[PDB]
DNA sequence: TGCACAGGATGTATATATCTGACACGTGCCTGGAGAC
């Protein structure tokens, strides 16, 4: 992929005893919200407990995406991290509701454990018989290896596999029986009549010798919401990717618990909980919190991440202000996080992993400067004018950026203040509240 | 959905040991004898057998004289 | 080895043959005269004569309202239904909100038939069908009839199928050797799978092998089968489960909520009565439980008002924690606990009360001993302490960082380093809010 | 049939008048309010005529004070195949429908169509059914034995009979109905031989019955309309009716009527909570009043000079005056202690339960010191503590102990207001913990 | 017998061949100017000549102006159309409000079809298709009390005979120029061929086989509009289950009434059609937003739009969907320079004893003369209306006691037993709790 | 002198296990009923 913003960070930098190093990983400083963040990753992973909310706080360029991006990258695979915005919840399909619903359970996984056969030989004859309009399809097939040779019968989605990259009768294929996958590895034969009208040009191999039927577990992760769309309808399996799921009864939801609650009972599936992140949660109805208040008490909810930069503002919906925008009764029964602000040591440490993450090789007297002007100005802008300098680093055809090219960048392109004292000096040139402009400049 | 098999073995925790303990049985290759007390769960345990298609003759109070 | 989620220590309201409540069973502490009133509405539900009564749950934040509703719900047992709500959920996009709330209604309804099938079933031996005299004629189909021989254990039976059973057969795409089952009141066919008199290591499908049927083939069985009025209503509202080109068409198309007018909800009354009166229906009506019931505005309480005055309708529980609130979709109105004074009028208001400091430490022993960690005393005291000063549910959630800590230093007992340590990396709201005030960029 | 646990308005069976619409003063279920029942039995007599259409009738009085129950009484007493439809205030606001929508489908419920058809019916008992068939079944020979208590015939069987009987599969010991033009048979089941159960029919085989059909004109608007079948009845989704098919169906019954084919009967459209309505509502309202097909329509509030939804301005009862001009006002009054104990007595006869004397005189007192519904409301849970301690009469402790347990309005509004800082005020303010 | 609802005393504006109003005349008391200029706009109605004028009839509550649009309706005749509306009724939420006025606009002008009805019906006694597996005709013999006919037949209604599942001895019903074949049942002559059979068995036919009338047709444009513009496709004469898909109402595009205006003028001009426009009647003109106000201004300035008529109470109110904007009767000033305006007057206490005693001769009640001054005092006190909805409470109180003339007892106890809005109003002032 | 409580004895309840016990079905055959005159 590309760079992104938070592309440097590869995990939580923790030791065993969970105390955060002080550069590692991509994170530096901010110990106290490290050391948290890795009692709550230590707590998703023991699986016990459900419906956690954890709020992380404080100022705006602190590092709480960071904080959450590190967390999900030591969750590792196999365990859903859900991370959505606040404004995803208004739709004009679903309800809030509903859509709070899926968002909680896309982040419970199912391992579920299969037994397939696996089937590896060279083909020696397929016998196809169809009907005149070809829909009803059956036929035998006859596979073999160095020492067996057997006869299986072919239903309708072998033969559609098999009619599709098309084998020719000794060719060496290989059968999963409980996927119903057809790969063809290679042909052994090397026959030399062939039709001139397709390739055939597959790679030589050998013919498998040994056993020809291979007995094996196979595991795979399911969300429930996919189970939950799956069963919904006919066609859920379009609907996983259409998005089309409307509305979904609670009639299919508890039927699927109790369905989740017999495979873990009889030892087929294990429930694996995940972190549902919701950034920018200030952006959420009264109604929405409501529905947060109690379905953060069941006994299938994930660990919900929580993240937010207001001070005491106004709550949506409502006609109060309240702290972090958030009603009380959602603030009793979340544990909150406070992020602090950082030092120039701090910010100079965050210029230099950026600078490295971007293949940029910075001078020490403009890192000093780039320092400087994140100081001043916010992190931010400073993080963002390293490329523009790289830029006009070999507009001038040299690999390294000088003390010159970042005071050009700091020329071009302007903070939020400078901005701000433009406007306000020459306000009449501008579109204000009333409508109001003057375009003549005479 | 007809009645399963699996759940046939999974709500009796004697038969679901005793399917584990059956499992390492065959595995090494053995001859194995179970006494009972009741007709049905002789019965079932034949549907058992069938199920995991394993070779059995059974010997009971319903059994004639010759076969014995 | 379990899992716990704010709940689960509770498993009943804990009284005794008396109704009066024990001061600690059943998981409960506390709460005397809310779980004596609860156990009076448990019987009062369980006696099955009334239709529409409604109590209040009115308290202030955490002091066991849903908890009481949850132990109600543990106290009836699983036979009875019980549909719990939010306040939040009856806003829709797909239908109003009055319809949904009368959909809520009809769920808590349930009913109990004893319900007679007509089953063939066997393993098909012969698949023989005969063709029409006209198969381009335009009218009628291709097939006039297809003869099935099925066999079962000791019998053995020959049928001439119905074309329209025909379609059903085929879709289900049997061949001979199939153990299939075809439900007579219905046309519905399901095809269980090949038969093990033949061999096995010689498929590619991964199909399930079954051995014959037994009993005869024709057969009559009874079911007793679990069935609210509100599936009665959307079964009859989206047709699914014949074998016409409606009922096709029914399972293909996206499912909908869609109004359904009171003249189903009248027949579906009449041929329930039916069965009642025949003597193979029993009714258990329900409860029907709504939490944050602030949430709602002035229209949905004017429905209710109406909706709690049927014939039908179940018990209604509801929770509020607002004092003095002015009603949403209003203006001016001002209400205790959010709710208009004509439905107050209705209710039966159960009061709830805070707890103390001894309470407060017994429920944090109480939850330590659920969550399977082992505290010391004096921890246990500065919990009950801090419990006191900030939360109860700050306690409460203070335990497992507590025991992952303890555990990071190779210990299992918990102690008060611990307990200074979760409250240095974790917060609260009123220290968050005094952070908040001394802040310098809305932090 | 019509299953029903008990209702809050189970006891009234109808309005308590005599001959010359005076009221009893306890008759059918309903005590006091003389003069609303006596106004009630003119609008009856008024429904009963159905020589004027359109009349907009307002009952309006303090909460709970018989307004719900005055309707019901009417309702009880208007009788089968009359139609009645009862709505609330708040269930025209559809997201698929107008509101003026909803409303003309509310108002064209409540007139029906009288239409009396005969028919001819075969009904018996089957004695024996003998079927002969070819191999190709290319023909099929039939004799059906059928009979009742009185006579006793043989008939011969066409193909399409024998086919019609061999599916809903038919034996002997039988009792069917026959149905000639459209083929459908009926099992009612088996008769008395024991070797579900129904007496064997009596007289003629071939009886005529003539059935009395009522058919409301909302269900022929729906049918005549051809982008919906009649399954829109059911499941809902009419979506708009237009008005072209409304005047074909008002000309048609207008034609049936003059060549006697037709009856017309006029019903009630009662709307409860009439406040809730909309502006927009009362206009539709007000030129709905003026046809033909329009039947007579009785609204209940409890509103006293309320905001008009909709607008900026207060209107007396939220009504505004141009539909409070087309109407006439029935004005419902508080009741004494007699009437609170009377209405006690017949709640506490219909849910059998057993007072003792001094219960009721509590109950009576603390009905005319609150509410009547919360006395109402106590009995049944006064019940459960009477059968707690194994007893049947419920005695005055019993009731004390209910008044103990379940709080009224106006104590929890004190226990609230002593108790603010525990609750969730307007402003988000709240306080959990207990010490400082 | 007969149903009277608020109404159906107006038979028309009474006036004479001069166009001057007589007192009483047509069930219309007073009013003179009002009826002169309704009667002015019917003959320029009549004259067919002009498109899109709108007149505007305003006064007090209940004086008259519901009345007089149902008595220009009554003037003009069953065969001009009139399309009635309330102003509530454009908030449709299928559709947007523009296109639900110019539907009703369009629901305004009709037309006149001359049409002739051709009908075959008798028993089936002879059914011989013949070919050239393609049938070339069939010849059909009906037979009916009067005599037998043999017709030839095209082989698309012999599809839609076997359509039918006809066999020889069936009563049939074949109609000519459409082609739709309707089975009635098998005759009565083959009733006896089994003891118990499915078919129904009716008799012959009295009249002739062969039947002709002639009919007149009248449709509107609007039904042009939605046939031409059906979402789905066609439908079949006879469905009694709807369709899977549910259609809605959808944006009839501008191109396609263009389509339908050049069809229906191609057909005037050959003498087929008559172009017959009519009146648009919108009561209650104020429950209009703006945004229907300003596209009101543009359908009235088209070429086929017809007389519009509406009406208001309100005196200086504020429009609608605005906030500072004041004109009278509801109507933006914009529109009010586009229509001319009727003024309607009160009554004084003799008219409105008159009308009070020509409701009491259309209900068929019998008042006393003693009784119907103290009904006028009433109504002059309180409200025209209250003393009009209260004389059957009256005639049925009356009833009760076995009397068939009304004492002014019986207005008394209908005074005491139903009450109008100022007494309501004075009870809820001087109340504690709700009322 | 009588009564109440406790301890022992015995009935029993319901699925067994052996285990007969008297019934209903799958093959020969020959002769007498059916077709023809
Ligand atoms: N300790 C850190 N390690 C790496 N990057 C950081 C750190 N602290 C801050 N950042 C950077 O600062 C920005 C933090 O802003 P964001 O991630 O939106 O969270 P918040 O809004 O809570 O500050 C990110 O771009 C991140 O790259
Ligand atoms: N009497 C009690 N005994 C034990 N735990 C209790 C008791 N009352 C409340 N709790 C706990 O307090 C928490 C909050 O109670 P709950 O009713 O869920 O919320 P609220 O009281 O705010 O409605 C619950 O997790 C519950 O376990
Ligand atoms: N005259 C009466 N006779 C019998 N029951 C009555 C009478 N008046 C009131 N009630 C009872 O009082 C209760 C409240 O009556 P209702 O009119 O429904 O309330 P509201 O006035 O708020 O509509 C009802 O349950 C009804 O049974
Ligand atoms: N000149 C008249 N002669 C007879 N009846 C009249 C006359 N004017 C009005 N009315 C009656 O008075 C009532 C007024 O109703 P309407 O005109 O609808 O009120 P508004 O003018 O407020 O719409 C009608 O029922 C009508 O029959």
């Amino acid at each position: 992929s590309l760079i992104a913003a938070h592309s440097h960070i590869t995990g939580l930098g923790l030791d065993e005893n969970l105390q955060p190093r002080p550069t590692s990983e991509g994170m530096v400083g901010q110990l106290q919200a490290r050391r948290a963040a890795g009692v709550i990753l230590k707590m998703v992973q023991n699986g016990t407990i459900a419906g956690r909310a954890v709020l992380v706080a404080g100022p705006p360029s602190t590092g709480k995406t960071a904080l959450a991006m590190g967390v999900s990258q030591s969750l590792g695979k196999d365990v859903p991290f859900t991370a959505i915005a606040g404004s995803e919840i208004f739709s004009l399909e679903l309800s809030k509701t509903e859509a709070l619903t899926q968002a909680f359970r896309k982040s419970i996984g199912i391992k579920i454990k299969e037994e397939t056969e696996l089937i590896e030989g060279e083909v020696v004859e397929i016998q196809i018989d169809r009907s005149i309009t070809g829909g009803h399809k059956q036929g035998k097939l006859t596979i073999k290896t160095t020492d067996m040779e057997t006869i299986y019968e072919l239903g309708n989605k072998m033969i559609d596999g098999l009619t599709k990259e098309k084998v020719l009768a000794g060719d060496v294929i290989s059968i999963d029986k409980a996927s119903g996958k057809i790969t063809k590895l290679g042909r052994s034969f090397a026959r030399s009549r062939d039709y001139d009208a397709m390739g055939a040009d597959t790679r030589f191999v050998q013919c498998p010798e040994g056993e020809l039927q291979k007995r094996k577990t196979v595991v795979h992760t399911v969300s429930l919401h996919e189970i939950d769309v799956i069963n919904s309808r006919t066609q859920g399996f379009l609907a996983l990717f259409t998005g089309d799921t409307g509305e979904i009864r609670s009639e299919v939801r508890d039927q699927i618990n109790t369905k989740v609650a017999e495979w873990k009972e009889e030892g087929k599936a294990e429930i694996v909980p995940g972190v549902l992140f919701i950034d920018e949660v200030h952006m959420l109805d009264i109604e929405c919190f409501s529905f947060i208040n109690r379905a953060l008490e069941d006994e299938f909810a994930p660990i919900v991440m929580m993240a937010t930069n207001r001070g005491v503002s106004k709550t949506r919906g409502t006609n109060y202000k309240s702290p972090h925008g958030l009603p009380l009764d959602l603030l009793d029964r979340s544990i909150i996080i406070t992020t602090k602000s950082y030092n120039e040591q701090e910010i100079k440490t965050i210029l230099s992993i950026r600078a490295q993450e971007e293949e940029v090789e910075l001078s020490s007297d403009a890192l000093d400067l780039l320092t400087k002007t994140g100081v001043e100005t916010s992190l931010r802008y400073s993080s963002n004018l390293i490329s523009v300098a790289q830029q006009i680093a070999m507009k001038r055809k040299n690999n390294t950026v000088e003390v010159e090219d970042v005071k050009r960048a700091y020329l071009l392109f302007l903070d939020s203040a400078r901005s701000v004292k433009y406007v306000q000096e020459n306000e009449s040139q501008y579109i204000d509240d009333q409508g109001n402009v003057q375009i003549s400049i005479a | 959905s007809m009645p399963s098999m699996d759940r046939f073995i999974t709500e009796s925790a004697k038969l679901r040991k005793l399917d584990e303990l059956l499992v390492k049985l065959k595995s090494e290759g053995h001859r194995v004898l179970i006494y009972f007390q009741m007709t049905k769960m002789m019965d079932l345990m034949e549907e058992y057998l069938t199920y995991r298609q394993y070779n059995h003759i059974r010997l009971d109070g319903s059994s004639k004289l010759e076969d014995r | 080895v379990t899992r716990t989620a704010a709940h689960t220590h509770i498993k009943g309201l804990g009284l005794d043959e008396s109704g009066v409540a024990k001061r600690v069973e059943g998981g409960f502490v506390g709460q005397i005269e809310a779980r004596e009133a609860c156990g009076v509405i448990v019987d009062l539900i369980k006696a099955k004569k009334m239709s529409g009564r409604a109590i209040l749950l009115a308290g202030g934040p955490s002091t066991g309202k849903t908890a009481l509703a949850l132990a109600i719900s543990q106290e009836l047992g699983p036979k009875v239904p019980f549909c719990p709500l939010v306040g939040s959920e009856l806003y829709s996009v797909e239908v109003k909100k009055t319809e949904t709330l009368m959909e809520n209604f009809r769920r808590a309804i349930g009913l109990r038939i004893k319900e007679t099938k007509e089953v063939y079933e066997g393993e098909v031996t012969e698949l023989t069908p005969e063709d029409a005299e006209n198969p381009l004629g335009g009218y009628g189909k291709t097939i006039s009839h297809v003869i099935v021989g099925l066999k079962s254990a000791k019998g053995t039976k020959t049928l001439r199928l119905d074309p329209t059973i025909y379609e059903s057969i085929q879709r289900e795409k049997v061949s001979i050797g199939d153990v299939i089952y075809i439900e007579a009141n219905t046309g519905a066919v399901k095809r269980v799978g090949r038969s093990d008199a033949y061999a096995t290591e010689f498929d590619l499908e991964t199909e399930e092998y079954v051995p014959l049927p037994k009993g005869e083939v024709h057969k009559k069985k009874e079911i007793v089968q679990d069935v609210t009025l509100h599936d009665l209503d959307v079964a009859n509202a989206r047709p699914q489960g014949g074998q016409d080109v409606i009922s096709m068409m029914g399972q293909l198309l996206k499912p909908k909520k869609t109004e359904i007018t009171e003249k189903l909800r009248q027949e579906v009354n009449k041929v329930v009565a039916k069965y009642i009166d025949q003597g193979v229906a029993e009714l258990i009506p329900g409860v029907l439980f709504i939490d944050e019931v602030n949430m709602l505005d002035i229209e949905i309480f004017t429905y209710l008002n109406k909706a709690l005055e049927s014939n039908i309708a179940p018990v209604v529980v509801l929770a509020s924690n607002r004092g003095m609130t002015t009603v949403r979709g209003t203006e001016d109105v001002i209400s205790p606990h959010g709710v208009p004074p004509d439905l107050i009028d209705r209710l039966l208001i159960v009061r709830t009360l805070p707890y103390d400091k001894d309470e407060i430490r017994t429920i944090i022993e109480r939850r330590a001993t659920v969550e399977r960690l082992q505290v010391e005393s004096s921890a246990l005291d500065l919990l009950a302490t801090m419990g006191t000063e900030t939360s109860l549910r700050y306690a409460l959630q203070l335990l497992a960082p507590c025991g992952i800590l303890a555990q990071t230093s190779n210990r299992k007992e918990i102690v008060v380093n611990d307990v200074n340590e979760a409250k240095l990396l974790f917060l609260d709201a009123k220290r968050s809010t005094k952070i908040l005030e001394t802040s310098a960029n809305y932090l």
